[PDB]
């Protein structure tokens, strides 16, 4: 069966490979994160609960009073989303938390409490997320993009000898907490271990061990093994240890023989020694001369330390120890190659001998220039780590920390302990000695995703700790009674962090609203920049590159090209975030032999230790792999594996690409550069007047369109009971009506609203009266959607041939009938505001009487001085008339004479009115006025308020009466049984439905409850109506000093013209060069012209031959459509129509799709055929597209040639072009780079203040920057005069430029160059120092 | 300087001068009270620090910051750097009588001429049109000429065509790598809003027609016009200056 | 990588081959950006060092110069004498290879005709005036430079 | 400075431990100095106190009522004509640094977008010169005595 | 802190003799001392 919205127009689907997992909800990261942020979590670990638990309760010094946290809630927002957008205010909810203050008494620190005071305190407003994933911050719609940051834990890296010519590699271990300090270890070229807290001055590592109260003997015990001796002078031999020996003495066991001197000990010698059970040997005294004593060995006779631990053991020391009775000694076992000595050398360099000295050195390191205090140093050390208030190793941090050190406890403390540091040091030593491997910093198993619901929590916690410190300081003094827990808290400290994060942050940016695709792809975007993340100045390479771990998680293609390329990525289609924030992707599990149907979401690190078969792998009808060997990707590489040793399989062929790159048909045939460009450009298409579905698509259009949120999707099934250009009323089915509901839903459509890019956001219904619907069906397709499918461009008939140099480099030649039919005409809505302020000389006024206006420009203004709604204005017309008082303005002599002669008075008021910008021409569609609370509300404002109140009352009344109709219908339905009245029921009036007599049964109770519900509706309606009248008729909170504002909205309609930029989906962009008459375009033998002519020379170099395949397949699809259209015009019975459509819907080699028309009623078949008369839509999945043979077969089904090339004639002369050319249908886009937004010219204008140069930008009417390279170019020529006039007269020669202007308007082209202003400013600035720079004559 | 509303904008030098003057006046006051030498020594150290910050901030110690928590710009900072008077404003600056727009093909042109939109040509040559209108008697004063060009009457376009007759314009593309990135052409007035560029010159500019833009400047003086005609014309530069080979080859 | 992409674009690439292609393309874009960054710095330094050189004389009268001969990297010749000598000024008489008489007297700008004459007589060494051996103070002379190359 | 003033005005008859007769002078001096040399556009002392009182009342009102205090409510709670409140709220705050990076595209500063509003347009200068020429032409078309009188007046 | 910054500035001098041959400078630390 097919969906009702989908059986109107079924898209023929190639794509042999079957589908097992449905595409998920695209923008789910945002919604899940923010839902977690604001949510009552019983075991507080998410969102606001976690922050409150972490901070509160706050204890004052000596514990006299305690401030406790109880609960929190969010009040309902005062303004809804639309009113926030109109009013230019944030959409947010106020946070109210129940605090409780308890005061203690002497002798009862925790016993009886003097008093407890509960109160709700309001601390800030938190912005709320809209149901699509956006925030309304100041009327504008923002998006907060996720962040990819290196996760906390412990990471072992090296420098692979880059900095050393010796080629040695210096390993280093770093510990990164979620918040705290970076305890960093490292090696030294001399194999001296070092530690650098917070990347400060380096210190020997062992210091910290002493700072943890460790003695030298304990250190050597931890990090080293030991050997022993007995006395004469017998040694207990361990065969394994002597892996390399014989340098001094081979062996002496049992006397006779075990091995000879000189020859190096081999494995056979060890085998013989272990077989013989060698446990005692004799060695020469000199052999021990090179060993190092392990522990302390004092002269027991005299109680004198002969040799401290870790000291070279010499023969004289041997004699002294023997005299002391030390018949046994411990020496640190260390073989140079494997068990190298590294801590011992650090001890040799150790400038400390006890805890106090180490603490003093640490104290000096952390805070220099301070006196080392015995009490302060220990406190600083114990506070740096080991404290819950200054150091947090998060749950993900702890998980990765334990996993890296190969432990079994996933959970643990967030604060470092001695065991952790010892284990990290031992791990680093193991890595250096040759066991283990270093970590990879680009592995997506080491990088984590932060999302808005976590960054907001972090900022809120920052504010909360600030307020906690403030309240602690406040409690430190006084601690009097009658101090409620509400005078110590001010909202502003907490609200500042939140509103700064949401308002001015790196990761919080205006949404892209070109089309649904741009919004969808902006919401699911990942950024490596932002706070806590690297910067473009020093980021790559080797982090901008694509890693093998991105497969299935981050898109390889879609990335911006420019300064930040590879630092901003796009989430793949099926990618999902782990519980800890790591991207994961789904794989269909494979049992012994069968490819089961249950998916497991595997992560980067977890994925390495399996072998995953490819998605494009043939499977039998039972589920077995057909091929004996299957190509699958192992740990890092891909190769052939036996059919019986695969344990996972890819879930789809589009699993690797993002949504933007999965909308390109024939992506396999496009070069990677061109695919990247094509995705980036496809994000920029401008919606046109009428939407046009792609004739060749990939099947991802409907998902993007529905999940984008631009459509109106039914929430429950029913029957369309009312349709209109502005609303849809659906009558729900009985099966989903709920007990006490009327069962009617109302969808109100968005009509001609402005987007962030100054485009049009218009929804229009695509249903009709009496049409059934089911939940999930689209009811009103928004901008750039067609019956529920994304439709960014138009299907143009294109030919690939040169044609006279009008498509020379990348230019496009467009027909004049593409402009007659308004196919690329777009509507742009722009806002203009006219703010009147109270100036020093008096207030400004908005009036229709303006000084020195000839009454020609005042026609469109109404009596109040504001343009009429619906008026058509052009550049220079006045929209709002304003006047500003001015000063005396002494009149020059001659002007005084002119006034005397003609007796004219002074205006006394300026003309600072709002007028349409030059070059624009549109119609006024909306005017809205904002006025301060204490003003008069000129007639126009009162009229606008009257109409707004009428609209509000009408909306509420229509709601109430439609719901009354539904309720009374349901009551009448219920009145069919249990005391049924049929003929007499309708006699009495409807108001008496509530007072109907019925048997003493539950049905009468139900009717009474419904009547009470209707009364509740009445009461709610009246209350809401009064509140809405109050809300409409009130003042406004404008800036300080502004009396009122008037905003005018112009709807401009832009037609395509030479200079506009067009593009396809394959990275083939161009600029229109000519609009050619219809009778000049090339035509075929049936007389049909060609819409667009493209240059074939563009295809070979840019190896994107997916456009040629798209053109062939579009030709085939339009041929099928033309055949259907011909059969439909000739009035042929439904039998042949059905037979042909069925024949066309089953082509190809074992395609997955199967549509059977025998189950379609004649009405359904005719509607389908009428929707297919412009071409049969075709779906070509990303890496599972249509084969060329299938394209040839589909061309052959129509009567077209299978070559894809026809014979064309020249319109100008009628002679046929030789060597036939390729014509077809290609999907063309109109990118948002319009020539009328880019043409800029300047003769003279306004100049900057401090430096008298022309202003910059098109908005300011600025000039062109003439840089240093252009100066070099003019010096390469001998153009000294051009250079001089560009340096002085044209830029900042204040009195030379007016002379030049006067000379030009006097017919004399000569300049007096003078000296620029910048040099004078430079002289004054150099002189403002002590220097004396002058201009000698 | 006052901004719109009750707000102001000020340079960082006002803060530094205020600090210097405050500390100097405080020291002068302090030397009359006969304070302990500790206080006067501290005051003199502070005065030295403030004068140091004024002359050059962030060179001896820590840079003094403002309310925005950014380091204040000093006198030295206003001279050095890529954003100083020596580089940002003295060797390259914004210019009058200039425009920019997107470029199209125009394959019908001759090697020495380009296509200039009528609107851009009207805006760039306004003083010339005023002079011509006054000279020919169509307008009485310069205000009448202004109103005539603002209404875009019929005579205005004939006057514009007369002004443009033999008046080169310099076309330039942003990455000016060699001297052939600026060339002088003769305008031909066209409809639309895109500049038509002769195909054979594209290689000199390294320009393609997939969205590129060009800037147009108009020489003013007689000397500048003659230099554009005799030195920078496009029919004078047909050989590369790096070698002798032509740079006007069909592409 | 040992195993190559065995498919063209007429045929399609599968997912792994396309992944490798992406590896290549990203690096290509980054390298382009870096090259554009470096080539501007080099030009800026080159202009700074040699900005004030100007032709400020017609002939310094010097009799010295460089000895131009074709460049040979072991085997074949990759730059004939015509490329290296066209448009320069001879510093000494170009005696015929037979040592008979002067073929090109002196101070004669070698245009195409003179180069053809030299090629016909098969001379492989000339003495051409050069900028690095100019006697002019504060600038260069027109004879020690050569010809414009653009006019 | 305040301590040096106290030490000169301190007597041991009262018995106040210096740390009680001195803190007052220190606080007074510091507060007055902050009120005299802390902002570029100097605000008198009494107006600084008024602003601080208004801020404290606004904080109390915000915490109590929950949403915000309006100028009418501020005037009611603060006993002012409701025009003084607006005037005090209209104080110019603190000037924006003219180097605040605002371009975000080429390290542009806020000071690059402020225009010189006192410059005379080049067309107005030409108009003035043309008017002078026209007056000179016309005034030569009447008897010399009339021209002299008109130029004299 | 300032001494570290001063030493770093001196080191960058070479990228010579004076720097090779070459308290806290904070006005507040000296006042405290
Ligand atoms: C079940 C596991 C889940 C409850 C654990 C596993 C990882 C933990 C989060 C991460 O550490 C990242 C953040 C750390 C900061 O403290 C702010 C909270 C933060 C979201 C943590 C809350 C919670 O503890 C998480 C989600
Ligand atoms: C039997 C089908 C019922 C349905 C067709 C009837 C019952 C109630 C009617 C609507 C309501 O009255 C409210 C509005 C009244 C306006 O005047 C016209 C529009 C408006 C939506 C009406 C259109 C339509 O007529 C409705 C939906
Ligand atoms: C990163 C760039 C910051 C810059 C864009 C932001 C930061 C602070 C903003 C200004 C201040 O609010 C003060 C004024 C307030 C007026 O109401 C509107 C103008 C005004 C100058 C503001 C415009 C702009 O919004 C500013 C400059
Ligand atoms: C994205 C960059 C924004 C920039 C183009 C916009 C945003 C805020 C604008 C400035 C502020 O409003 C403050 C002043 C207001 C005056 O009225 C005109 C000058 C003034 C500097 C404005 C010029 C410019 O328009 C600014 C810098
Ligand atoms: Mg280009
Ligand atoms: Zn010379």
């Amino acid at each position: 069966v097919y969906s009702y919205t989908e059986k109107k127009r079924i898209r023929k689907d190639f794509g042999k490979r079957p589908q097992v997992l449905d595409v998920p909800y695209l923008l789910s990261i945002q919604l899940d994160s923010f839902q977690k942020f604001i949510e009552q979590d019983p075991e507080g670990q998410y969102g606001l609960e976690a922050a409150f638990r972490s901070v509160f309760p706050i204890q004052s010094y000596s514990g006299n009073s305690e401030l406790q946290y109880v609960s929190y809630r969010l009040g309902e927002p005062v303004f809804d989303v639309q009113e926030c957008q109109i009013r230019g205010v944030t959409y947010s909810a106020p946070l109210r938390v129940k605090l409780r203050l308890v005061i203690y008494e002497r002798e009862a620190p925790e016993g009886t409490v003097k008093d407890i005071k509960e109160q709700e305190v309001y601390m800030g407003e938190i912005p709320l997320m809209t149901d699509n994933g956006t925030f309304v911050i100041n009327g504008t719609e923002r998006v907060i993009v996720s962040q990819l940051h290196r996760s906390p834990g412990v990471f072992f890296d090296s420098d692979k000898g880059k900095t050393h010519s010796s080629g040695k590699v210096l390993y280093n271990a770093r510990i990164i907490p979620y918040r705290g300090s970076w305890l960093d270890f490292e090696f030294d070229p001399k194999d001296n271990l070092f530690v650098r807290i917070d990347r400060r001055r380096k210190l020997p590592a062992t210091i910290i061990l002493r700072a943890l109260n460790y003695t030298t003997e304990q250190i050597l015990d931890l990090f080293f093994e030991k050997v022993i001796f007995e006395i004469k002078l017998q040694m207990e031999l361990v065969p394994e240890r002597l892996r390399g020996e014989t340098a001094s003495f081979d062996i002496e066991a049992n006397g006779k023989v075990y091995v000879e001197k000189g020859r190096r000990i081999t494995a056979r010698h060890i085998r013989q020694l272990e077989k013989d059970d060698v446990k005692l040997i004799e060695v020469p005294v000199e052999y021990i001369a090179g060993k190092v004593v392990a522990k302390d060995y004092i002269d027991e006779s005299t109680g004198e330390l002969i040799c401290a631990a870790n000291m070279e053991l010499s023969l004289d020391l041997l004699a002294k120890l023997s005299q002391s009775g030390h018949k046994r000694i411990e020496t640190l076992f260390t073989n140079d190659l494997d068990h190298g000595p590294y801590i011992s050398e650090t001890l040799r360099v150790d400038p400390t001998n006890d805890r106090l000295s180490a603490l003093v050195e640490i104290y000096r390191m952390m805070r220099p220039g301070e006196p080392p205090t015995r009490e302060a140093a220990e406190s600083l050390f114990e506070n740096l780590f080991f404290s819950e208030d200054r150091y947090d190793l998060s749950a993900v941090g702890r998980m990765k920390f334990n996993r890296s050190l190969l432990r079994e406890e996933i959970e643990g403390s967030g604060i470092l302990s001695k065991d952790d540091i010892i284990d990290v040091m031992k791990k680093l030593i193991d890595i250096r000695n040759g066991k283990g491997e270093v970590d990879d910093i680009d592995h997506l198993g080491n990088r984590r995703i932060r999302s808005v619901g976590e960054m907001a929590e972090n900022q809120f916690r920052v504010g909360l700790v600030r307020v906690e410190r403030a309240v602690k300081e406040r409690l430190s003094l006084g601690d009097l009674d009658t101090l409620m827990p509400q005078d110590m808290i001010n909202a502003k400290p907490i609200s500042a962090a939140v509103k700064e994060f949401f308002g001015s942050s790196q990761l919080s940016q205006f949404m892209d609203q070109n089309n649904p695709l741009s919004e969808i792809t902006h919401k699911r975007r990942i950024s490596a920049l932002g706070p806590g993340g690297l910067t473009r100045e020093r980021a790559g390479f080797e982090v901008r590159d694509v890693h093998p771990t991105h497969y299935g998680r981050v898109c390889p293609i879609e990335t911006p090209e420019g300064p930040n390329i590879g630092l901003i990525n796009s989430l793949s289609v099926y990618a999902q975030t782990n519980e800890y924030g790591f991207l994961e992707t789904p794989y269909r599990k494979v049992t012994d032999g069968v490819v089961t149907d249950e998916i497991h979401y595997l992560s980067a690190i977890e994925e390495g230790n399996y072998v995953i078969a490819q998605a494009n792998s043939n499977l039998d009808e039972e589920g077995h792999f057909v091929e004996d060997l299957v190509t699958c990707r192992s740990k890092g590489e891909s190769s052939l594996f036996s059919r019986d040793q695969v344990d996972y399989m890819d879930v789809s062929t589009q699993q690797v690409v993002s949504v933007g790159a999965s909308l390109i048909p024939f992506l396999e045939h496009d070069d990677a550069n061109r695919a990247l460009m094509g995705a980036n450009m496809q994000r920029q298409a401008v919606p046109t007047l009428r939407a046009d579905k792609p004739l060749v698509g990939t099947g991802m259009e409907r998902a993007v369109a529905v999940d984008s949120g631009v459509t109106a999707v039914a929430k429950r099934g029913g029957v369309v009971q009312y349709v209109d250009a502005s609303r849809i009323v659906i009558k729900v089915n009985e099966d989903e009506m709920y007990p006490g509901e009327a069962g009617i839903d109302i969808y109100n459509l968005t009509k001609y609203t402005r987007s962030n890019q100054n485009t049009c956001i218009n929804q229009m219904p695509c249903v009709s009266l009496g049409e059934p619907v089911e939940r999930g069906d689209v009811l009103a397709d928004g901008p750039s959607t067609d019956l529920g499918e994304l439709a960014l461009g138009q299907n143009m008939r294109v030919a690939f041939m040169p044609w006279n140099g009008y498509n020379f480099e990348d230019s496009i030649l467009v027909s004049e009938r593409v402009v007659q039919e308004d196919r690329f005409t777009t509507i742009h809505i722009q806002e203009l505001a006219c703010v009147s302020r109270d100036t020093k000389l008096g207030p400004e006024e908005i009036t229709a009487d303006i000084p020195n206006v000839g009454e020609a420009a005042l026609s469109k203004l109404d009596e109040s001085g504001i343009v009429y709604i619906g008026a058509e204005v052009t550049g220079g017309d006045i929209l709002v008339g304003k006047v500003t008082p001015k000063g005396e303005t002494q009149l020059t002599p001659e002007e005084k004479l002119l006034r005397a002669i003609f007796g004219e008075k002074a205006s006394d008021v300026k003309d600072s009115s709002l007028r349409v910008p030059n070059g624009v021409s549109g119609t006024v569609i909306d005017v809205q006025v904002f006025t301060r609370d204490g003003v008069e509300k000129d007639k126009r404002a009162l009229e606008i308020e009257e109409m707004q109140l009428k609209q509000a009352k009408k909306d509420l009344s229509e709601e109430l009466q439609i719901l009354e109709a539904g309720l009374f219908s349901r009551i009448r339905a219920v009145l069919v049984a249990g005391g049924v009245e049929a003929e007499k029921l309708d006699k009495l009036p409807r108001d008496r439905w509530l007072e109907l007599g019925l048997t003493d049964e539950e049905k009468q109770n139900q009717l009474e409850q419904l009547a009470e519900q209707y009364d509740e509706l009445k009461h709610e309606f009246e209350k809401k109506l009064e509140a809405k009248r109050r809300k409409i008729t009130q003042g406004d909170d404008l800036a300080p000093g502004v009396l009122k504002i008037v905003k005018v909205y112009l709807a401009v309609k832009r037609r395509i013209q030479p200079g506009d930029k067009m593009a396809g989906r394959h990275g083939n962009k161009g600029v229109i060069s000519k609009i050619n008459p219809i009778e000049d375009m090339p035509y075929d033998e049936n007389g049909t012209p060609v819409d667009i002519v493209l240059n074939p020379l563009g295809v070979p170099s840019r190896m994107n031959i997916g456009q040629i395949l798209e053109t062939h397949l579009g030709m085939a699809a339009k041929g099928i459509g033309d055949k259907i259209n011909a059969m439909l015009k000739q009035q042929q019975e439904v039998a042949k129509l059905r037979e042909f459509i069925q024949r066309a819907y089953d082509l190809g080699a074992d395609v997955r799709q199967k549509v059977d028309l025998s189950t379609f009623s004649d009405e359904e078949v005719m509607r389908l055929a009428e929707n297919l008369r412009k071409g049969m839509p075709i779906a070509t999945p990303v890496f599972d597209g249509a084969k060329e043979a299938e394209i040839k077969e589909l061309l052959k089904l129509g009567d077209l040639p299978t070559s894809g090339q026809i014979r064309l004639y020249d319109g100008r002369t009628g002679e046929q072009f030789e060597r036939p050319v390729t014509v077809g249908y290609m999907y063309m886009l109109k990118l948002n780079h319009l020539v009328d937004d880019k043409m800029h010219a300047r003769s003279t204008g306004s100049y900057s203040l401090v430096t008298q140069q022309p202003l910059g930008g098109k908005a300011q009417f600025g000039g062109q920057r003439f840089g240093e390279m252009e100066v070099w170019a003019l010096e390469a020529y001998g153009a000294a005069y051009t250079l001089q006039e560009m340096l002085t007269v044209k830029s900042d020669d204040v009195n030379g430029r007016t002379k030049m202007y006067k000379n030009i308007v006097d017919g004399n082209h000569q300049m007096e160059p003078g000296m620029p202003e910048s040099f004078n400013v430079l002289l004054k600035e150099i002189r403002s120092l002590g220097i004396n720079i002058e201009l000698e004559d | 300087v006052p901004l719109d509303g009750g707000r102001f904008a000020t340079s960082d030098l006002n803060d530094l001068y205020r600090r210097v003057i405050n500390r100097n006046n405080r020291l002068k006051r302090l030397l009359d009270l006969a304070a302990p030498d500790i206080i006067v020594r501290n005051e003199k150290r502070m005065l030295q620090e403030a004068v140091d910050a004024l002359l050059d901030n962030g060179r001896r110690g820590r840079a003094i910051t403002g309310s925005n928590k950014r380091p204040l710009k000093s006198l030295a900072d206003m001279i050095k750097g890529k954003q100083g008077r020596f580089r940002q404003n003295l060797l390259g600056k914004r210019v009058d009588y200039s425009g920019r727009s997107v470029i199209t093909v125009g394959p019908y042109l001759r090697l020495h001429q380009c296509g200039l939109p009528k609107k851009m040509a009207l805006e760039l040559f306004k003083p010339f049109i005023y002079g011509k209108l006054e000279l020919r008697g169509l307008a009485t004063t310069i205000k009448a000429a202004k109103k005539m060009v603002e209404r875009e009457e019929a005579v205005v376009w004939d006057i514009l065509d007369e002004v443009i007759r033999e008046h080169p314009v310099l076309l330039n593309r942003a990455p000016t790598l060699h001297r052939l990135g600026i060339q002088a052409f003769e305008p031909v007035l066209i409809e639309g809003k895109a500049i038509q560029l002769h195909p054979l010159v594209c290689a000199a500019y390294n320009a393609d027609f997939d969205g590129d833009q060009m800037a147009v400047h108009v020489p003013l003086t007689l000397e500048a016009q003659l230099e554009a005609r005799a030195l920078m014309m496009s029919t004078n530069n047909i050989l590369s200056p790096a070698n002798g080979e032509p740079i006007i080859v069909p592409s | 990588i040992e195993t190559p992409i065995t498919a063209n674009f007429r045929e399609g690439l599968n997912v792994l081959q396309y992944f490798i292609s992406t590896h290549g393309a990203r690096k290509g874009l980054a390298d382009t950006a870096l090259k554009t960054a470096n080539s501007g710095y080099l030009t800026r330094r080159l202009v700074d060092v040699a900005q004030d050189l100007v032709v400020t004389e017609d002939d310094c009268g010097t009799h010295e110069g460089i000895m131009m001969t074709p460049v040979i990297e072991g085997g074949d010749v990759k730059e004939p004498l015509r490329d290296r000598v066209l448009g320069r000024v001879t510093a000494e008489d170009v005696l015929k290879p037979g040592t008979a008489d002067i073929l090109v007297p002196r101070n004669t700008l070698l245009h195409e005709q003179w180069c053809d004459l030299l090629e016909e007589n098969s001379v492989d060494a000339v003495k051409v005036r050069s900028v690095v051996s100019c006697d002019t103070d504060f600038g260069v002379c027109a004879h020690c430079y050569g010809r414009d190359l653009a006019r | 400075i305040g301590l040096m003033k106290a030490v000169d005005k301190f007597e041991y008859r009262r018995g106040y431990k210096f740390s009680t007769y001195a803190t007052w002078w220190i606080r007074q001096a510091i507060t007055r100095s902050i009120a005299d040399q802390a902002r570029t556009i100097r605000i008198p002392v009494h107006m600084i106190e008024t602003i601080n009182k208004l801020n404290r009342i606004s904080r109390q009102m915000l915490q109590e009522m929950g949403r915000e205090p309006t100028p009418e409510e501020l005037a009611e709670r603060m006993l002012m004509p409701e025009d003084k409140i607006r005037k005090v709220l209209k104080i110019a705050k603190e000037p924006i640094s003219m180097e605040t990076p605002i371009g975000d595209d080429e390290d542009s500063h806020l000071g690059d977008f402020i225009e010189d509003t006192t410059l005379e347009l080049p067309l107005d200068s030409a108009t003035t010169e043309s008017l002078r020429a026209a007056t000179h032409d016309v005034l030569a078309g009447l008897t010399a005595r009339e021209a002299k009188v008109l130029r004299m007046r | 802190d300032a001494d570290d910054l001063m030493l770093a500035e001196n080191t960058a001098d070479e990228d010579a003799a004076e720097a090779a041959a070459q308290r806290t400078t904070d006005p507040v630390r000296m006042y405290m001392r």
